[PDB]
């Protein structure tokens, strides 16, 4: 539960240049692992993410999730936290989300981490 | 006026005399767009932890006098101005709005970022 | 309410009750910043051809040196004109620049103001 | 001609995903070849920009240069057209120029390249 740190908004391509760092990962469910353990989510551009948990899930998830936790040496994500996000009679755009997130790297100084 | 803001960015300002600014341009009314992690049902005021992933969660206040706590782990948009006790800054919020849409979070970034840009010096 | 923006975002409004839109906004009195491509004296009102890069040149006119000289980059405060399915701008402020700097934050002001008015 | 269609803001980094694209290029002048058919322009974070000419020449450019041209397979820029920025007064800060067109290519839906 590293929720005192600044945990980076990153998606795939940025997993192998930040290891064993607290990222912040929303993607869409893509699959669930057949213990619970485990489920990829796939970021705004299609690319994927592995995503590790300590506890298997309790309820099927879908839709967009939000991922909180540290990329392991294998650039996977182990979770230490996530939430679905909700949506409404407007759907939420992914591909808008990863330009958020191209933005945020190309304007450190006008969105710190820490 | 009312600048976004992120959490990072507010624990930054600095107080030049009782007046605050975001690294270098003033500022007081603020918006964050964040998850609260915890919600305390004190006597008079409602505080709550709210995180936005760029720092540690902040604590910000709402002073309820006499059903009015938002449930944790629900996104919000708040709306209030920067304070300082002795160095811990806080926010005193007049909004605290469970985002209805989380594309308007992601807005929020885009808001932030050219909000710093155009105000810039 | 002054709206600034980019030539290509004029062309792409709407007129179609009577009002210009952008989207469902309406729009009318806006502000915009590029260089003076050709210069047209008339005796009730001269004509300039404004190019920001976004599209091709936009059509501009003042009411009756004076004519600002080609190459000139200017700030044009106007209302929002069309002809048959084609945009023009009628001016009543054509400031050329003293500080280019004026130009990169008309690009900023541009962006803030079609992000906080969209939907 | 090509002022009649829409030029993107770039900067040296942009050139290689610009190729045979029509652009516009800020920056301030580093060298200008003897005949005048070929200068350099630097950008926002330092960077170069090399600009060919079909003619040489006229006057001698100085400080920022703005060009119009489309670039070529070499990634360099053939220029149809170009001005110089006005500095006799305030001086341009071509750094803040540099993120302005970050900004519009990160926000697109807010600066269209178009009609």
């Amino acid at each position: 539960d590293m929720m005192d740190l600044p945990r980076s908004r990153i998606n795939a391509g940025m997993l192998a240049q930040f290891i064993d760092k607290p990222v912040c990962f929303v993607g869409r469910l893509e699959k669930i692992h057949p213990t619970g353990k485990m489920f990829i989510l796939s970021d705004g551009e299609g690319k994927n993410g592995t995503i590790e948990l300590m506890e298997p899930l309790d309820e099927e998830i879908s839709g967009i999730v939000e991922v909180v936790g540290r990329v392991t040496a294998k650039a996977t994500i182990l979770c230490t936290s996530y939430v679905q996000f909700k949506e409404d009679s407007h759907p939420f755009d992914l591909g808008l989300y990863n330009e958020a997130v191209k933005i945020i790297h190309d304007f450190p100084q006008f969105y710190p981490l820490g | 006026h009312i600048v976004p803001c992120t959490i990072s960015q507010l624990l930054s300002a600095t107080l030049v005399d009782e007046v605050f600014r975001i690294g270098n341009v003033e500022i007081s009314q603020v918006t964050i767009v964040g998850i609260i992690r915890h919600a305390e049902k004190a006597p008079t005021n409602i505080v709550y932890k709210i995180d936005d992933m760029t720092a540690a969660p902040m604590d910000v206040r709402q002073w309820v006098d006499t059903n009015t706590v938002v449930p944790p782990e629900t996104y919000v948009k708040v709306a209030g101005h920067l304070r300082s006790f002795q160095n811990k800054k806080s926010l005193v919020a007049f909004k605290i709005m469970p985002l209805e849409d989380m594309n308007e979070f992601t807005t929020h970034i885009l808001e932030v970022i050219n909000a710093h840009m155009v105000l810039s010096k």
